[PDB]
C-alpha cells in the first residue's frame, strides 16, 4: 500500500454516499411525471 | 366375468399384473444365477 | 350511500384523525424553530448540502479513527498465518 | 389498453360474452355464421386480460384473442 | 355447397389442432355469406376437449 | 486392451475377495456356526466366491482399482460385457415396441379406440405378444413394404 | 337508448361493513356504483367479501372495481331474476353509464352496436412480425 | 512500488474518462 | 412521458412494474416507440463503444489495484510460495481476527487473494514491476477514454454511420479478419518476440529502450532472405529458468511444443509462432470479400450458389445472406455461438496446455479459469440459443426463406426435438441407471458388480495423440505411423514428453467414471440443445398456440384454457435451459474440479474407485472437500476462509430464494400486497404516505427471470465459494 487513507476514503463514499447518490436522484427521475 | 374380467383388464391390474410377473420373473433369474454381468452365450 | 352534492363524504375522503385547532403552541417557542430551521426549507437546497455534507463527514472520521476505534485502522497485531504448500 | 380482436372463424356462440368478468365482449349482428352474430370488444380498454373468452371458444383455433400489451389500472385490476 | 355430407376431408387449415387429420362432415351450410360453412366432426378432441370446428370448402380436401 | 490386465490375473481383484471374505468371516464370529443368521452369511459367502470364479473365467478386464472393466467397443474378446446382451437385450426391447405399436393398430380400427388402452384387450393383446417373437423380419418387411412409416401427408404437424 | 340516470336518493343494503371496500383509488381515480330493483329483502354474497341484507325496494352499492360489478351482477342474474346497471363514478363528479350500453345485456344481440375490433381473416392469415418492423401497427390490429 | 502523484494522475484520468463516460451517457439519451 | 421513455406503453403504467419493466427493456433497442433503423444501429454502435470502455475501465482497475495493493513484485520474486495479492480491503465491519487473518502474502494490512490468473498473465506476457502495470492501467484508461469519445462521436448527426455501412458485411469481414484478427495478433507476436521472450530470458525490454534491443543476434536479415529457420536455431533449453539469462536461447519463434521443464506452460517462443501463423493466416483470409476493389467474393452468390442439385436441402441458402444481414439477432446469435465453442475451447485449452507461466502450480486459479470459461460460455451458448429463437419470432421472414434449410428447419422441427428427446432420454437413463446400479454395488458390499465402461474410444484417441499408458499403439504411440515420422523431429519430443507425464493435467488417464460422467455432460449438453432448439423452431408458433409470433417473445403464458400453456413461450424455453445449462456446467466442473482435487494431491484411485457412483461424489468430493469450507468460521475462531464460509451460506440463501419465485406464483402475493395496501392506507400516522407506484405482485415473466437470476446468483456463489475454499485452504 502506498496511500493507505484512499482506502478510508472511497470505500465511504462508492459504498454510502454513492448509492445514496444514485438511488435518490434514480427515484426523482423515475417518479418524474414529465 | 363380462365386467369382472373387463375390471381386471383395466391398466393399473393389467400393469400390477405383468410388472409382478415381470419382477417375480427377473428376481427369479437373479436366485440361480446371480451376479451376472457378462452374458457367456 | 351516494349523494351527487358532496362527492368527498361518499367515497372515503375522510380526515379519520385530523384536528381543526389553530394553534396551541405560544410565540417564543415558534419563532426559536423558523429562525434555526430557515435555512433547511428548500427541497433542492436541502438536498445539496445534505450530501456535499454527508460525504464530508463519513470521509473524517474513516480516516481521523484510531485503532481502537476501528479495527481496520488498527492492522495486523500478530504474525501472518501461514497457507498450504509454503503459499 | 389490452387488444381484444375477433376472427371470421366465429360461430356466433356467445360464451365469449358470458365468460367475460369486466363487460368487454358483445355480440353484434353478422352474416358469417348460421347465428349470424360475431363479438366484438368496444370496451376493450376494460380489459384484465384474463382470457377467460379464449377459454370458453369453442373454434379451433380461437376467434376471440386477447393480446396483452400496454397495461393501466384497468388492466391492471386494483382497487387502490 | 361443400364436398359432400358423410364424407372424409382432411384439413389444410394450418392453425387448427386436425391439420392433416381425418375428419368426418357433418354438416354443410348453404346459406351466402358463411365464411366456414363445412362443419366437421373429428374422432380425437383438442386442447379444449371439443371435436366440432368449422371449416371453409378450400381449406379441404378430399381423402 | 486399454492398459488393463485380466481379472484372473490381477491382484487387485483378488485383494477383492479377500477383504469381502474376510468382511464376512468377521459377521460370522457373533453367531452360532449351525445357526439360522450364520447359514445367510455362509451362503453370502459361496454367492461371492462364485461370483468372483466368474467374473475371472469370463475373461474380463480389472484396471488398477481391482475392479472389471466392460470394453464396449465391439472386441472379439469382449463379446459378451456390450454386444451379446446388447443384442439380447435390443430383441427384447423390440418385442415391446412391436407389440405394443401393433396392439394401437389394432384397436385404431375398432368402435372405441379410447377404451382399447386404458382396458386391455387381453385376447387381442395376447395373440400378438407372440407374434412379438419374430419382429426383426416384420419391422423391415414393413420398412421396406412401406407400412412401417406413415407419409408426412397424413401426419398432424405443427404450422411453422 | 336513453340512459338510466343515477338517483342518488335510493339506499344501501344493510352491510355490517368490510375491509375489501373502498380504497384510495375511489377518492383520486374512480369508483363503482351499481344499481338494481329488487323483489323482496334478501341476502347476497358481497363481492368485497361477506354478507348483506338487501332491500326490498332499490339498492345502491358501491364497489372499486368494474368485475366486482360483473362478479355481483351475473350472481344477482342466475341465483335471482334481477336485472341490473351499474355505472362509473369520477371523483370530479362525472357519473359514467357502462352496462349495458343498448339497456340489452350483450349476450343478447342488438342491431344498434357496430362490430370494432372485429378481424374479416383468421390467425393464421395474420401476418408475420418480420414484414411489421418499426411500426406502429402490429401483426393483429390492420 | 508506485508512488503518491501517480496516484493523483490516475484519479484524474479515471475523473475525465468519468466525464467522457457521462457524456456518452446524455448522448445515449437523446 | 415518464420513465422509461422509450416505451410509451410503459410510461401509463401507474404500478411499481413500469419501474422494473423499464429497467429489463431498456437495451431491446428494437421493441421501442417511434424506432427506426439508423437509430437501432447507431444506439447499437454507441452501445458497443460504452461496453469496450467498460472493460477497459474493468482491466484498469484490475491493473491498477495490482499495481497498488498487490505484491506483483514479491510474486515476480518467487511465485511458487507466494499468494497473488488482488486487492486491499478496507471493511468497517471487520473485528481484529479478521484483520489479523486476512493479511496475506506479506502485505500491510487484509487483502484479498487473486484467483484470476492475472499476476501469471502479466508475468508471461512481460509485465514485472507495478510502475509497468501502473502504466499499464493509465493507458487503458486512455484507451478506454478514446472509445467514450468515438461512442459519443457516433451519435452525433456529422459523424452518424448509415446502416448501409452498417449492413456491409463484407467490408466488415475483410477488415475484421484482417485488422481485428490478423494485425493485432501480429501486433501480439511482436510483443511476444520483442518484450516478453527477452523478458522470460531477463534482458529489459521496455519503451525507452524498443528500438536498440534487438530481439535475435540477426534481426531481420533471415526473415527477408528467407531462410526463417534461423529465428528456430537455439531454443530455450530444459535447464533454463523463467526470467533468467541463464540457460536460455536466443530463437524468437520455435516449433517445440509440449510445455516449459519449470513453469509448466507453453513456450513463449512456441505461443509467438502460433500468433504469426494465426496471423498470417487472418490477414490472408481477410483478402476474400469483394469491397471496393473488383477483386473478392460477393457473400450473397456464394450463399445462392451453394444449393444441392438432388433437392436435399431445398433452396440449399437461397435468400440467407438478406436474412443474416437484416437480422441483428441472427448475426449476434450465431456470434454467441461461435463464442460459446470458444469460451469452452478456451477453457479446455488453459488447464491441459497451460499458457501462462507458473498458472500449473497454482491449482485453485486454474480452477477458477475453467470454472470461469465455462459459465461465461454456458450463458453466452444459452444467449445465442435465445436469439436464434428471438430470430424466428421478430426478425424471420417466411417469405424470403423460402424452402432453403433455414425455413427446412422448420419443416421437420419435430424430427429435431423429438430426436433430441430420444438422446437426452437415452443418456439420462443409460447415466442414471448406471450411477445408481454402482451405488447399489457400493452400498450391497460389492464393488466388483458394478458396470464399469472403460471409455476406449476416447482412450484409442489419447492413444492416438501419443500416450503410450493403454497400449493400443496405432499412431503416434506407434513408431511405424507415417504421422509419427513426419512429427517425431518437429514437434512431439516436447509434445510426448508433455503428454507422458502423469502429473500434469495434459490428457489425463480417464476411466470408467469419466465415461460415465461425459455421458453425463452428454446428457447436459442434449437436454439443454433439446430445450433450446424445442424454444428456437416452435419460437412462430406449435400445435397448442399456432400465433406465438404474435405474441412477441417473452410473454408470460395464453391462459388457463386449452388445457393450459404455462410457460409456452421461447423464453421460457430459455428459462428452463437456464437450469439445465447450470446443472451441465454444474457436472462439468464438478467432474474437473474433482478429477484435479485427486491429481493435485496425487490420490488419483480416490477418483478411480469413487467418481463411478454419485455416494462417492456426495461423501469423498461434496463431503470431504467440504471440511475446511465450513470451518472458515467456527465458535471458536475464524480462517482465512471465512469469506468463502460466508458467500457458500450465501449461495444457499439466494439459489432457494430463488425457489420462492420459482414455487410460489403471482396472484397469491397479489392479494397479499392487495392487503397491505390496505394495512398501509388505513394505518394512521403512515397513511399520511402515498405511493405513486401502485404496489403490485412481480409480472408472471419477471417472476420466472427473478426466481432464474437468484436460482443463478446463488448457484455461482456456492460453487464460487466452494471451489476457492476447498483447493485454496487444501492446496493441492
Ligand atoms: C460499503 C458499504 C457500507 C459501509 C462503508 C458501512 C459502514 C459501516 N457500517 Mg454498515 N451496512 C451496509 C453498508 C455499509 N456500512 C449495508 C449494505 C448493510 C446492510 C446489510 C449494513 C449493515 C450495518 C448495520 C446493521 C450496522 C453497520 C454499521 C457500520 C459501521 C461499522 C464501523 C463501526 O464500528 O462504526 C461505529 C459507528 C460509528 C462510528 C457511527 C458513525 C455514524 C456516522 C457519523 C453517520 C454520519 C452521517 C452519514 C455519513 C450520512 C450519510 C449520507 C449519505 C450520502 C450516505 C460503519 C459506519 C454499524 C453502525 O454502527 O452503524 C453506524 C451497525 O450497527 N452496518
Ligand atoms: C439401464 C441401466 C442399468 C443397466 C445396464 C443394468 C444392468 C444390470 N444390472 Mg442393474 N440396476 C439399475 C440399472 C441398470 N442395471 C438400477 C436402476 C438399479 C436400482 C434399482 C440397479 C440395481 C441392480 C440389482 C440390485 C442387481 C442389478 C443387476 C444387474 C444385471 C442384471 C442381470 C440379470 O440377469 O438380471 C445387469 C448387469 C444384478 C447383477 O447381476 O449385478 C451385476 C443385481 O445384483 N442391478
Ligand atoms: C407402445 C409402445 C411404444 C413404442 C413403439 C415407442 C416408440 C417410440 N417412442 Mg415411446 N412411449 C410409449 C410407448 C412406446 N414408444 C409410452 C407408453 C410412453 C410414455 C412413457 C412413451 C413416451 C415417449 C417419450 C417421452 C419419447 C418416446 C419416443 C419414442 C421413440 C424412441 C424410443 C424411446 O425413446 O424409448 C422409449 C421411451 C420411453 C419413455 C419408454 C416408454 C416405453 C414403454 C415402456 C412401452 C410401453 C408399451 C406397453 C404396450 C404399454 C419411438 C418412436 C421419443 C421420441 O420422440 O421419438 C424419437 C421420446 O422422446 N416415447
Ligand atoms: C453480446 C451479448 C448479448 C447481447 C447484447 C444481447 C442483446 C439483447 N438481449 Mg440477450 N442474451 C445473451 C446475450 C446478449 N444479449 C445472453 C448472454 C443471455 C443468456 C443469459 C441472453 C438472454 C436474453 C433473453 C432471452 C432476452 C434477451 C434480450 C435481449 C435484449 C436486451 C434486454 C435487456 O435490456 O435486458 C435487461 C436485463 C436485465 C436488466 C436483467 C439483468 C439482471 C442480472 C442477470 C442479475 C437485447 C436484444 C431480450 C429480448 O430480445 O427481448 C425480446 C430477451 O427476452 N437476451
Ligand atoms: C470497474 C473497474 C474497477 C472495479 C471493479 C473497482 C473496484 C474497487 N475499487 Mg477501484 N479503481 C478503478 C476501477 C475499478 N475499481 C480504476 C480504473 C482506478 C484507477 C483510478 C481505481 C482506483 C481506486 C481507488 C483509489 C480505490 C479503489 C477502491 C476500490 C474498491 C471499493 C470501491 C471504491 O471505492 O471505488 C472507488 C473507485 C474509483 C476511485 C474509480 C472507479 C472508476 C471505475 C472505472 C468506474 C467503473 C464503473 C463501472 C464500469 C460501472 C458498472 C473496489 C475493490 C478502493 C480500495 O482499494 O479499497 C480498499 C480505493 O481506495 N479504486
Ligand atoms: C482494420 C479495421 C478495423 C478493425 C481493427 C476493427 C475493429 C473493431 N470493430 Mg470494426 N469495422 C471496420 C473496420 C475495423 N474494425 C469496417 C471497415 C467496418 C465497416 C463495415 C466495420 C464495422 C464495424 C461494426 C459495425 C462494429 C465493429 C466493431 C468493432 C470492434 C469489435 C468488437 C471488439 O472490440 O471485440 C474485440 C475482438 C477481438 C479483439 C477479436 C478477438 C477474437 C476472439 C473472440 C478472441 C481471441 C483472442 C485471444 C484468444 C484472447 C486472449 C486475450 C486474453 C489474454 C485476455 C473492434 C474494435 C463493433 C464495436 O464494438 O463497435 C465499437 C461494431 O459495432 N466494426
Ligand atoms: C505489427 C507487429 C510488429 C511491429 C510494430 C514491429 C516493430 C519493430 N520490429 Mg518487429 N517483429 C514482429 C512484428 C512487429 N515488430 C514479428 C512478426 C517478428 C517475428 C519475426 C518480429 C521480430 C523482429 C526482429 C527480429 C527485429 C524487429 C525489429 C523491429 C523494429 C524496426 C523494424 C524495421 O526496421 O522495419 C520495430 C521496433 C528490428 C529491430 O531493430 O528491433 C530492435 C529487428 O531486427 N522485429
Ligand atoms: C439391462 C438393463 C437395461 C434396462 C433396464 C434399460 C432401460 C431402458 N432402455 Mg436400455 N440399453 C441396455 C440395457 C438396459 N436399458 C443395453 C445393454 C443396450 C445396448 C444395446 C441399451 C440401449 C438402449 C437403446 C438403443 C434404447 C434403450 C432404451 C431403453 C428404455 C426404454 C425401452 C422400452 O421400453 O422400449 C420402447 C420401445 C422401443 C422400440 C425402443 C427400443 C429401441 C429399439 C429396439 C431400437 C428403458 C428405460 C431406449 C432409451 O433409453 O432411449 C430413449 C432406447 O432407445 N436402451
Ligand atoms: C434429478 C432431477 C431430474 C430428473 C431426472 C429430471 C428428469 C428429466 N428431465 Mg429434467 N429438470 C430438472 C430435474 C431433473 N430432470 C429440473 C430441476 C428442471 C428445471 C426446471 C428440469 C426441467 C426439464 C426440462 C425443461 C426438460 C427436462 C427433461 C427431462 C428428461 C431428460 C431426459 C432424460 O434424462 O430421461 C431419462 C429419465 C430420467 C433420468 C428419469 C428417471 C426416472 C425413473 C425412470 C423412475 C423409475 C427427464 C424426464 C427434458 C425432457 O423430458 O425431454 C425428454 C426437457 O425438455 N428437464
Ligand atoms: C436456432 C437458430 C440459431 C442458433 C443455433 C445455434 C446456437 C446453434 C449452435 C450450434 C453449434 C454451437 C455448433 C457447433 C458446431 C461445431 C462443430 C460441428 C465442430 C466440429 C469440428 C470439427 C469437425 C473439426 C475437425 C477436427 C477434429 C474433430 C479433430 C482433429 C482436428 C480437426 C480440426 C480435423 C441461429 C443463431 C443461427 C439463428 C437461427 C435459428
Ligand atoms: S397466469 Fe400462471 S397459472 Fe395462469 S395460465 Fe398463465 S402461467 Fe398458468
Amino acid at each position: 500500500m502506498t496511500a493507505s487513507y484512499l482506502p478510508s476514503i472511497f470505500v465511504p463514499l462508492i459504498g454510502l454516499v454513492f448509492p445514496a447518490i444514485t438511488m435518490a436522484s434514480l427515484f426523482i427521475y423515475i417518479e418524474q411525471d414529465e | 366375468m363380462q365386467d369382472v374380467k373387463t375390471y381386471l383388464s383395466t391398466a393399473p391390474v393389467l400393469a400390477t399384473l405383468w410388472f409382478g410377473f415381470l419382477a417375480g420373473l427377473l428376481i427369479e433369474i437373479n436366485r440361480f444365477f446371480p451376479d451376472a454381468l457378462v452374458l457367456p452365450l | 350511500y351516494f349523494d351527487l352534492g358532496e362527492i368527498d363524504n361518499t367515497t372515503g375522503n375522510w380526515d379519520l384523525y385530523g384536528n381543526d385547532d389553530p394553534n396551541r403552541y405560544n410565540g417564543f417557542q415558534n419563532k426559536f424553530f423558523e429562525t434555526f430551521a430557515g435555512a433547511f426549507t428548500k427541497r433542492g437546497l436541502l438536498l445539496k448540502f445534505l450530501v456535499l455534507g454527508g460525504a464530508t463527514t463519513i470521509g473524517y472520521l474513516g480516516s481521523t479513527s484510531s485503532g481502537d476505534l476501528l479495527a481496520i485502522k488498527n492492522g495486523p497485531k500478530q504474525a501472518p498465518i501461514m497457507g498450504p504448500r509454503g503459499r | 389498453a389490452h387488444s381484444v380482436k375477433i376472427y371470421d372463424t366465429c360461430i356466433g356462440c356467445t360464451q365469449c360474452v358470458r365468460a367475460c368478468p369486466t363487460d368487454v365482449l358483445e355480440m353484434v349482428p353478422w352474416d358469417g355464421c348460421k347465428a349470424s352474430q360475431i363479438a366484438s370488444a368496444p370496451r376493450t380498454e376494460d380489459c384484465v386480460g384474463c382470457k377467460r373468452c379464449e377459454s370458453a371458444c369453442p373454434t379451433d383455433f380461437l376467434s376471440v384473442r386477447v393480446y396483452l400489451g400496454a397495461e393501466t389500472t384497468r388492466s391492471m385490476g386494483l382497487a387502490y | 355447397i361443400g364436398p359432400k355430407r358423410g364424407s372424409i376431408v382432411k384439413v389444410l387449415r394450418r392453425e387448427s389442432y386436425w391439420f392433416n387429420d381425418t375428419g368426418k362432415v357433418v354438416a354443410v351450410d348453404q346459406a351466402p355469406g358463411v365464411r366456414y360453412p363445412v362443419v366437421v366432426r373429428f374422432d380425437k378432441v383438442n386442447y379444449a376437449g371439443v371435436s366440432t370446428n368449422n371449416y371453409s370448402p378450400d381449406e379441404l380436401e378430399q381423402s | 486392451v486399454a492398459g488393463l490386465t485380466p481379472c484372473k490375473e490381477s491382484k487387485g481383484f483378488a485383494k477383492r475377495q479377500k477383504q469381502e471374505i474376510k468382511k464376512l468371516e468377521g459377521r460370522l464370529k457373533l453367531y452360532a456356526p449351525d445357526s439360522a443368521p450364520a447359514l445367510a452369511i455362509n451362503a453370502t459367502i459361496e454367492k461371492t466366491k462364485r461370483r468372483f470364479e466368474f467374473y475371472g473365467n469370463q475373461g474380463l478386464l480389472c484396471g488398477t482399482d481391482g475392479l472389471p472393466h466392460l470394453i464396449v467397443d465391439g472386441d472379439q474378446a469382449h463379446l459378451g460385457e456390450f454386444v451379446y446382451p446388447g443384442l439380447v437385450f435390443l430383441y427384447i426391447a423390440g418385442w415391446i415396441g412391436w407389440v405394443g405399436r401393433a396392439y394401437l393398430i389394432d384397436v385404431r380400427t375398432s368402435k372405441k379406440p379410447t377404451e382399447k388402452e386404458i382396458i386391455i384387450d387381453v385376447p387381442l393383446a395376447l395373440r400378438i405378444m407372440s407374434k412379438g417373437l419374430t419382429w426383426p423380419v416384420a419391422a423391415i418387411g414393413e420398412l421396406r413394404s412401406g407400412k412401417l412409416v406413415e407419409k408426412s401427408s397424413n401426419i398432424t404437424v405443427s404450422p411453422r | 337508448f336513453t340512459p338510466p340516470t343515477l338517483n342518488a336518493d335510493t339506499p344501501a343494503p344493510i352491510f355490517g361493513g368490510s375491509t375489501g371496500g373502498l380504497l384510495r383509488k375511489a377518492q383520486v381515480e374512480e369508483f363503482y356504483v351499481i344499481t338494481w330493483e329488487s323483489p323482496k329483502e334478501q341476502i347476497f354474497e358481497m363481492p368485497t367479501g361477506g354478507a348483506a341484507i338487501m332491500r326490498s325496494g332499490p339498492n345502491l352499492l358501491k364497489l372499486a372495481r368494474k368485475e366486482q360489478c360483473l362478479a355481483l351482477g351475473a350472481r344477482l342474474r342466475t341465483k335471482f331474476k334481477i336485472q341490473y346497471q351499474f355505472y362509473r363514478v369520477f371523483p370530479n363528479g362525472e357519473v359514467q353509464y357502462l352496462h349495458p350500453k343498448d339497456g340489452v345485456y350483450p349476450e343478447k344481440v342488438n342491431a344498434g352496436r357496430t362490430a370494432v375490433g372485429v378481424n374479416n381473416r383468421s390467425i393464421g392469415q395474420n401476418a408475420n412480425p418480420a414484414e411489421l418492423k418499426f411500426a406502429h401497427k402490429q401483426a393483429y390490429d390492420l | 512500488s508506485i508512488s503518491d502523484s501517480q496516484i493523483i494522475v490516475a484519479l484524474v484520468s479515471a475523473f475525465i474518462t468519468g466525464i467522457l463516460a457521462l457524456r456518452l451517457g446524455k448522448s445515449l439519451y437523446q | 412521458s415518464r420513465f422509461p421513455k422509450f416505451s410509451r406503453g410503459l410510461s401509463q403504467d401507474p404500478t411499481t412494474r413500469r419501474i422494473w419493466f423499464g429497467i429489463a427493456t431498456a437495451h431491446d433497442f428494437e421493441s421501442h416507440d417511434d424506432m427506426t433503423e439508423e437509430r437501432l444501429y447507431q444506439k447499437i454502435f454507441a452501445s458497443h463503444f460504452g461496453q469496450l470502455a467498460i472493460i477497459f475501465l474493468w482491466t484498469s482497475g484490475n491493473l491498477f489495484h495490482v499495481a497498488w495493493q498487490g505484491n506483483f513484485e514479491a510474486w515476480g520474486q518467487d511465485p511458487l510460495h507466494v499468494r497473488p495479492i488482488a486487492h486491499a480491503i478496507w471493511d468497517p465491519h471487520f473485528g481484529q481476527p479478521a484483520v489479523e487473518a486476512f493479511t496475506r502474502g506479506g502485505a500491510s494490512g487484509p487483502v484479498n487473494i487473486a484467483y484470476s490468473g492475472v499476476y501469471q498473465w502479466w508475468y508471461t506476457i512481460g509485465l514485472r514491476t507495478n510502475q509497468d502495470l501502473y502504466g499499464g492501467s493509465i493507458f487503458l484508461l486512455f484507451v478506454s477514454a478514446l472509445f467514450l469519445i468515438a461512442g459519443w462521436l457516433h451519435l452525433q448527426p456529422k459523424w452518424k454511420p448509415s446502416v448501409s455501412w452498417f449492413k456491409n458485411a463484407e467490408s466488415r469481414l475483410n477488415h475484421h479478419l484482417s485488422g481485428l484478427f490478423g494485425v493485432s495478433s501480429l501486433a501480439w507476436t511482436g510483443h511476444l518476440v520483442h518484450v516478453a521472450i527477452p523478458e522470460s530470458r531477463g534482458e529489459h525490454v521496455r519503451w525507452n529502450n524498443l528500438l536498440t534491443a534487438l530481439p535475435h543476434p540477426q534481426g531481420l536479415g533471415p526473415f527477408f532472405a528467407g531462410q526463417w529457420n534461423v529465428y528456430a536455431q537455439n531454443p530455450d533449453s530444459n535447464s533454463h529458468l523463467f526470467g533468467t539469462s541463464e540457460g536460455a536461447g536466443t530463437a524468437i519463434l520455435t516449433f517445440l511444443g509440449g510445455f516449459h521443464p519449470q513453469t509448466q506452460s507453453l513456450w513463449l517462443t512456441d505461443m509467438a509462432h502460433h500468433h504469426l501463423a494465426i496471423a498470417v493466416i487472418f490477414i490472408i483470409a481477410g483478402h476474400m470479400y469483394r469491397t471496393n476493389f473488383g477483386i473478392g467474393h460477393s457473400m450473397k452468390e456464394i450463399l445462392e450458389a451453394h444449393t444441392p442439385p438432388g433437392g436435399r436441402l431445398g433452396r440449399g441458402h437461397k435468400g440467407l445472406y438478406d436474412t443474416i444481414n437484416n437480422s441483428l439477432h441472427f448475426q449476434l446469435g450465431l456470434a454467441l455461438a461461435s463464442l460459446g465453442v470458444i469460451t469452452s475451447l478456451v477453457a479446455q485449452h488453459m488447464y491441459s496446455l497451460p499458457p501462462y507461466a507458473f498458472l500449473a502450480q497454482d491449482f485453485t486459479t486454474q480452477a477458477a479459469l475453467y470454472t470461469h470459461h465455462q459459465y461465461i460460455a454456458g450463458f453466452i451458448m444459452t444467449g445465442a440459443f435465445a436469439h436464434g429463437a428471438i430470430f424466428f419470432i421478430r426478425d424471420y421472414n417466411p417469405e424470403q426463406n423460402k424452402d432453403n434449410v433455414l425455413a427446412r428447419m422448420l419443416e421437420h422441427k419435430e424430427a429435431i426435438i423429438s430426436h433430441l428427446s430420444w438422446a437426452s432420454l437415452f443418456l439420462g437413463f443409460h447415466t442414471l441407471g448406471l450411477y445408481v446400479h454402482n451405488d447399489v454395488m457400493l452400498a450391497f458390499g460389492t464393488p466388483e458388480k458394478q458396470i464399469l465402461i472403460e471409455p476406449v474410444f476416447a482412450q484409442w484417441i489419447q492413444s492416438a495423440h501419443g500416450k503410450a499408458l493403454y497400449g493400443f499403439d496405432v499412431l503416434l504411440s506407434s513408431a511405424d505411423s507415417p504421422a509419427f515420422n513426419a512429427g517425431q523431429t518437429l514437434w512431439l519430443p516436447g509434445w510426448l514428453d508433455a503428454i507422458n507425464n502423469n502429473s500434469n493435467s495434459l490428457f489425463l488417464t480417464i476411466g470408467p467414471g469419466d465415461f460415465l460422467v461425459h455421458h453425463a455432460i452428454a446428457l447436459g449438453l442434449h437436454t439443454t440443445t433439446l430445450i433450446l432448439v424445442k424454444g428456437a423452431l416452435d419460437a412462430r408458433g406449435s400445435k397448442l398456440m399456432p400465433d406465438k409470433k404474435e405474441f412477441g417473445y417473452s410473454f408470460p403464458c395464453d391462459g388457463p384454457g386449452r388445457g393450459g400453456t404455462c410457460d409456452i413461450s421461447a423464453w421460457d424455453a430459455f428459462y428452463l435451459a437456464v437450469f439445465w445449462m447450470l446443472n451441465t456446467i454444474g457436472w462439468v466442473t464438478f467432474y474437473w474440479h474433482w478429477k484435479h482435487i485427486t491429481l493435485w494431491q496425487g490420490n488419483v484411485a480416490q477418483f478411480n474407485e469413487s467418481s463411478t457412483y454419485l455416494m462417492g461424489w456426495l461423501r469423498d468430493y461434496l463431503w470431504l472437500n467440504s471440511s475446511q469450507l465450513i470451518n472458515g468460521y467456527n465458535p471458536f475462531g475464524m480462517n482465512s476462509l471465512s469469506v468463502w464460509a460466508w458467500m457458500f451460506l450465501f449461495g444457499h440463501l439466494v439459489w432457494a430464494t430463488g425457489f420462492m419465485f420459482l414455487i410460489s406464483w403471482r396472484g397469491y402475493w397479489q392479494e397479499l400486497i392487495e392487503t397491505l395496501a390496505w394495512a398501509h392506507e388505513r394505518t394512521p400516522l403512515a397513511n399520511l404516505v402515498r405511493w405513486k407506484d401502485k404496489p403490485v405482485a412481480l409480472s408472471i415473466v419477471q417472476a420466472r427471470l427473478v426466481g432464474l437470476a437468484h436460482f443463478s446468483v446463488g448457484y455461482i456463489f456456492t460453487y464460487a465459494a466452494f471451489l476457492i475454499a476447498s483447493t485454496s485452504g487444501k492446496f493441492g
